[PDB]
RNA sequence: GCAGUCAAGCGUUCAUAGCGACAUUGCUUUUUGAUUCUUCGAUGUCGGCUCUUCCUAUCAUACCGAAGCAGAAUUCGGUAAGCGUUGGAUUGUUCACCCACUAAUAGGGAUACCCUACUGAU
RNA sequence: AGAACUGGCGAUGCGGGAUGAACCGAACGUAGAGUUAAGGUGCCGGAAUACACGCUCAUCAGACACCACAAAAGGUGUUAGUUCAUCUAGACAGCCGGACGGUGGCCAUGGAAGUCGGAAUCCGCUAAGGAGUGUGUAACAACUCACCGGCCGAAUGAACUA
């Protein structure tokens, strides 16, 4: 089934194992993209402000 | 649990001490494990394997 | 296979850790058990248990009829 | 799918419906089958049942050794002539129909073959890959 | 079937086979039924309804029938087991009264499905109903008194060791407190009972061992007395049919000692009664408890007794004890060898030069696999093990070989272009080639040709 | 779950004043076995 | 026998936007930096991808295997403003709104329906209200600040950096998913009118969400709307009726590739080593070109060809392989789906083909 | 079914004027599975599909108890209707009954534009 | 369905029965006031969440006579009882001890000693102790209550009824 509580708490200490954490390091990885990009732009507006 | 101890078993082999001031705590907790660790789908009159209790006392 | 030997491993291994006690208690619940379950069980089972019961009771009343 | 097939089949095309003529590429002469039947079948309303390649039946022999026929046996299925995807990317087809025969636990029942058998049939069943003088 | 019977789960007693029966009628069949209805629909419930009671039946009872061996022409040797254990007499007649009651069965279903169909009203006909019902109910409470019998026989029977009198096997017999049971488990593969007590084998049990690549069973007895040599109980009786049945050796377990219910001469004596049962078993004796009484020293007479024993053609002494391996094992294997005795292509070389096997030096030089030790070669599936399970782990199939150099082993084939990719282009000397085609283009660059 | 039907205590007519008016006969049955 | 049908998506009738609307979000956590929970763009065309397989166990392991992918523009995307949500004992209420003090004509052209005809006077009294001090907007701020336990932000997408052409831009709100509600609305304003990557949002070995509304179909009839048989009323009865350009949501899929428009040689893959985007001879069909970032995803994603559609990063912590894998391309077919295509590059058809007549 | 026995109790009061609870005994077509190919006036009009939902007294799928359960699988029973129950062979006929698959191949019930309901649309 | 007396219907409205071919009440000019019937007074609904004694807690409670009823019975749920019994000369619960001989009683058996089993089934001392209810050894062995006494002190048990 998908709703067995077997299954379930199974997965679920597999998902508090390697999943989310792999996962919490993809969203500072992205995070660290998501604030540059901002950088980028600023230093775009820089060349505008010059 | 709260207010629950555990102590592995000194000088007693294959052996496991609770200690403890709440009788519902310790009573739930040592029924707890001895469901987990139950057996299905085979023989009990031939397998023995399982974890009981000694005996219920006081520290004292 | 060869032949009995369920009580062979009970001498040498014991029934359980722990049987006696659940056997007695057990006991100790099936009165409380049967009157609940005869109280429930609607339809047909609270006929062939109360059958039962009956067979029980008039069983025991031969038997104390036997003096 | 029954004892012997080592492995699991993955999805491709079905081509052959029961009452499918094929041709036996064993060496004891039998020359053809005809599908009644086949194992792994699926469920379903007013459906025919579908064998492909790696499939196993129980089919009968209409020609072949007199002793062999008005007698029911398995087999596994060789040729498909019917389009299918590997997926290592290709599509592909051989011409013909093809069973062989063979025992349900998997053993081969000759002991040699003519002809192409697909990589599927071949990858799954080690005595028809030990049988095969063949592969694609 | 021969040598086991298993597929048989159960046989209940009367009352719950007809409780089971008319449970599983009551649920599966419709229930439902109004004066109102049609007479069509009003026949045809109950007959459908007597139909599944008399098909449930008649498929518990065969069930119950061809799961049972019919022992007759099985073998002699089982035959003969069960006349001692089963009671035949109860056995054969218990089955023939079931199988009698099945034709009951059928019989009352016939006739009444000949009735009903000239059902008219519901006073009539749920009556009929009733009466069949009840009809086949007398016929189960009439036979309530051999299942309990049967139920448990068939206890028994699946607990039951298998032996096939037709193969090779070992009768070991000792006498009672022999300590017999404490050899075969020192010997085979054998949890029996150890406690010196005369009765603690009760049946025939089976203990496996190897010798020659080859398997053998041993078959201790119970103990055995014969004092009215005619008649003895259902126990000493299993394994005098044995030694009767099984086409096989004998080995006779001696104990010449004090620790035993009875004196020596007693022994001597049913020696020689059991005589007659060693036509062609090739016997031979062994003395245990022996590092106790060192029978060298022992008396004349008591010699007279043994040298008495040796009138038969196949006869042999041994000595051996249960606490010594080599002694045991070596009754063991010419026991075996007794038994055994009881029962490719040249090349012709076609050359002048011989084709010598290749065996490298470093096969020879490792070293073979330790399963214990605290440091040896890794057995890389226990190396997954320990990162992931033995399906979860990808591995690298670079890194693994000899090449050139191994920093660049992990390197990414490009294999591939535009068009044409490389593996049809890839070899040596290709700017040996390209230089080759380079002085082409010079020639012709400067003649003009591509104008 | 999937608790199931209630039956009804409704009006429902058969039982109720039309039967055990025959029940009414039937009190007329039990005045003649009584003579017996 | 089973129901011809399912019962789910049972009034199937058409939805009320092309823009499939986020419904749900994975809810907070209040630990990390905040991240974007949602993206979108435009899908365009599918292509067929090879692939090697690093699947522990597989029969495929360590094989290549051909599948099939999508593909969507993906621009940069500019946020506009925010809005606070607040919990109620009636769901949540809309408090407050704030835009970014200069707009495009996109969004203006969103807002106003005939456009031409409009003065275009969209937010000329906001951005009066944008006033030497921002007193009102910095009012109408700190409580959001306050209040709001979650909030969203809007964006809109640039959509004349795309070959199609419809000068609209197609809002929306999304959702975050980082702590500090104050820090998220400081991050927000300072993102006022600046823009954000996809590659900033997504990377490889992901697994999203794809809700679209699908191709329409028209007034198809039973036995083709539900594939039932062919030869009072209960309401699941295989009736006729409108089929296609419903809201649907496909989970569980596997990106492949996040793409760039700079970086040239986007149908690269370690193995081609050929200067060549993805986007393949002759265009796409009914698309243009992907000069711009892209995705790679495989399966198919519901819509048709230059329709929109929204992203979301798999709602909550996946815990299958198959959502771990780490992905690794060996080739990109770039070749016309204008036809059977045979060849990757016009370079290509000229070597293979020769000089012609027109040629020369 | 019929006829006893046993007989909690009932009867202006009651064995014996008389009934009667539950078990038991009487064969009812054969004591050693040898079989017996017994379908013996089926007197009605439905039969067979497209196809929806509901009931459970569950055939498998869940979780459980006890059973000589050493295991595998099976024998029963309990909560359980969430999801599933096939392709062929044979008659105008539903009566009758096989082959093979699969996890199983459980039982039951419920002209037509006109207004309504249903599917969809402003 | 076979008979006979009487009544209601049919021709006959009205209040109540939630609504009605058969029930309760009551037979009519049009109107006003008053008072009642049968049925009812949490709200729909005019009329009290009146007073008083009890009972009952239903995993489909029950809510009206004849207008959906079943018994027999089962029930360690609750109440009121009847009749038998024991009891500060110590009631019952609970703790401890005692719980002996010929005796391992008779054949039965290969082994069967209080209990695999059939027959019998007693007597001495006894406060009490059976040729011995269950536990269980191949046998024995060991343990318990039923049978008694101690230590604590007030009521309590059995059967039957509704």
């Amino acid at each position: 089934s998908l709703r067995a509580s077997s299954h379930l708490n199974a997965k679920s200490v597999k998902r508090r194992g390697v999943f989310q954490k792999a996962v919490d390091a993809r969203e500072q990885r992205i995070s660290d993209k998501l604030k540059e990009d901002l950088l980028k732009q600023k230093l775009e507006d820089l060349k505008k402000k010059e | 649990r709260d207010g629950v101890t555990i102590e592995f078993s000194t000088n007693v082999k294959d052996e496991i001490v609770l200690s403890g001031n709440s009788v519902e705590d310790v009573s739930q907790n040592a029924a707890d494990l001895q469901q987990i660790c139950r057996v299905r789908n085979k023989d009990i009159r031939k397998f023995l394997d399982g974890i009981y209790v000694s005996h219920k006392g006081f520290i004292t | 296979p060869q032949n009995d030997y369920i009580e062979r491993h009970i001498k040498q291994h014991g029934k359980r850790l722990d049987h006696e006690e659940r056997k007695r208690k057990r006991e100790a619940r099936e009165s409380h058990k049967i009157s609940e379950r005869a109280q429930k069980l609607t339809g047909w089972k609270g006929k062939q248990f109360a059958k039962k019961r009956y067979a029980e009771k008039v069983s025991m009343r031969k038997k104390i009829k036997a003096h | 799918s029954g004892n012997g097939a080592q492995g699991t089949k993955f999805r491709i095309s079905l081509g052959l419906p029961v009452g499918a003529i094929m041709n036996c590429a064993d060496n004891s002469g039998a020359r053809n089958l005809y599908i009644i039947a086949v194992k792994g079948s699926g469920s379903r309303l007013n459906r025919l049942p579908a064998a492909s390649l790696g499939d196993m039946v129980m089919a009968t022999v209409k020609k072949g050794k007199p002793e062999l026929r008005k007698k029911v046996m398995p087999a596994i299925v060789v040729r498909q002539a019917k389009s299918w995807r590997r997926r290592d990317g290709v599509f592909l087809y051989f011409e013909d129909n093809a069973g062989v025969i063979a025992n349900p636990k998997g053993e081969m029942k000759g002991s040699a073959i003519t002809g192409p058998v697909g990589k599927e049939c071949a990858d799954l069943w080690p005595r028809v890959a030990s049988n095969s003088g063949v592969v694609v | 079937m021969q040598l086991s019977w298993k597929d048989i789960p159960t046989v209940a007693p009367a009352n719950d086979l007809l409780d089971i029966v008319l449970n599983r009628t009551q649920r599966k069949t419709p229930t439902v039924i109004r004066p109102g209805f049609k007479i069509t629909r009003i026949r045809a419930f109950y007959m459908r309804k007597v139909k599944y009671t008399g098909e449930g039946f008649v498929e518990k009872f065969e069930d119950i029938l061809k799961g049972f061996p019919n022992i007759n022409d099985v073998h002699p040797f089982h035959r003969d087991l069960m006349d001692t254990l089963y009671e035949k007499n109860h056995y054969k007649i218990s089955l023939a009264a079931i199988s009698r009651a099945k034709s009951l069965v059928e019989q009352v279903a016939r006739d009444y499905v000949r009735l009903l169909k000239f059902g008219q009203s519901l006073f009539q006909c749920k009556q009929l109903k009733r009466a069949a019902l009840g009809r086949m109910a007398t016929i189960v409470k009439k036979l309530r008194d051999p299942l309990a019998y049967l139920e448990q026989v068939r206890q028994h029977i699946g607990r039951l060791p298998s032996i096939d009198p037709n193969t090779r096997t070992l009768l070991i017999c000792g006498y009672p407190n022999v300590g017999k049971s404490s050899f075969l488990r020192c010997i085979t593969k054998s949890d029996v009972d150890v406690q010196p007590y005369a009765f603690t084998t009760k049946s025939l049990y089976v203990g496996h061992f190897d010798y020659k690549y080859l398997r053998f069973q041993a078959i201790d007895t119970p103990g055995i007395l014969d004092r009215p040599t005619e008649e003895m109980n259902n126990i000493e009786m299993q394994s005098i049919y044995a030694i009767a049945h099984l086409r096989s050796c004998v080995l006779y377990f001696m104990d010449l000692s004090e620790q035993c219910g009875f004196t020596i001469e007693a022994q001597v004596k049913l020696f020689h009664s059991i005589k007659p049962l060693f036509a062609n078993k090739s016997v031979m004796v062994v003395i245990n408890k022996t590092d106790i009484i060192r029978p060298e020293d022992l008396d004349e007479e008591r010699a007279q007794l043994l040298e008495s024993v040796k009138e038969v053609p196949g006869v042999e002494i041994m000595t051996s004890s249960c606490q010594l391996e080599e002694n045991v094992m070596e009754v063991r294997n010419k026991a075996c060898e007794k038994l055994l005795a009881s029962r490719v292509a040249q090349p012709q070389a076609r050359d002048d030069v011989k084709r010598t096997p290749f065996i490298p030096e470093s096969v020879k030089n490792l070293k073979k696999y330790d399963p214990e030790d605290p440091n040896r070669r890794k057995l890389a599936r226990d190396i997954e093990a320990e990162n992931g399970g033995a399906g979860v782990f990808n591995v690298n199939l670079k890194d693994k070989y000899l090449l050139e150099d191994d920093e660049w082993k992990n390197d990414i084939m490009p294999e591939i272009l535009d068009g044409k990719n490389v593996y049809d282009f890839l070899d040596p000397e290709i700017a040996a080639k390209l230089q080759a085609l380079e002085e082409e283009e010079e020639k012709l660059e400067n003649e003009g040709f591509y104008n | 779950m999937r608790v199931r039907k209630r039956q009804s205590r409704r009006t429902s007519t058969k039982l109720k004043e039309g039967i055990k008016k025959k029940a009414s006969a039937h009190r007329k049955k039990e005045k003649k076995m009584a003579k017996k | 026998a089973p129901r011809h049908g399912h019962l789910g998506f049972l009034p199937r009738k058409r939805a009320a936007s092309i823009r499939a609307r986020v419904k749900a979000f994975p809810k907070d956590d209040r630990s990390k930096p905040v991240a974007l929970t949602s993206f979108l763009g435009y899908k365009a065309g599918m292509t067929t991808i090879v692939r090697d397989l690093d699947r522990p166990g597989s029969k495929f392991h360590k094989r290549e295997v051909v599948e099939a992918v999508t593909v969507v523009d993906t621009p940069p995307v500019v946020v506009v403003g925010v809005v606070g949500y607040v919990e109620t004992p009636r769901g949540l209420r809309s408090l407050t709104t704030v835009w970014a003090e200069h707009l495009s004509d996109e969004v203006k052209r969103r807002f106003y329906k005939n456009w031409y005809k409009s003065k275009k006077k969209a937010f000329t009294k906001y951005s009066a209200k944008y006033a030497q001090d921002g007193a009102g907007i910095e009012r109408e701020l700190a409580r959001i600040k306050k209040y709001a336990s979650v909030v969203r932000v809007l964006v809109h997408t640039q959509i004349r950096k795309t070959p199609l052409a419809q000068k609209k831009a197609h809002l929306a709100e999304i959702q975050l998913n980082g702590g500090s509600i104050s820090e998220k609305v400081d991050w927000a304003r300072e993102h006022f009118e600046k823009t954000v990557a996809v590659d900033s949002v997504f990377e490889q070995n992901e697994m999203i969400d794809a809700i679209a509304v699908t191709k329409g179909h028209g007034f198809e009839g039973v036995t083709h709307r539900w594939g039932t048989k062919k030869l009072h009323v209960m309401w699941s009865v295989a009736r006729a009726g409108q089929r296609g350009y419903h809201s649907r949501t496909s989970i569980n899929h596997k990106i492949y590739r996040v793409g760039k428009g700079d970086d040239e040689a986007n149908g690269a893959t370690s193995f081609d080593r050929t200067k060549k985007t993805i986007t393949p001879m002759g265009g796409f069909v009914h698309y243009g070109e992907i000069k711009n970032d892209f995705i790679m995803v495989k399966g198919c994603i519901p819509g048709n060809r230059k329709r929109i559609v929204t992203l979301r990063k798999s709602l909550y912590t996946n815990t299958s392989r198959k959502a771990l894998e780490e992905v690794s391309l060996k080739w990109i077919d770039t070749a016309s789906k204008f036809g059977k295509g045979r060849f990757q590059t016009p370079a290509e058809k000229h070597a293979f083909m020769g000089t012609l007549k027109k040629d020369l």
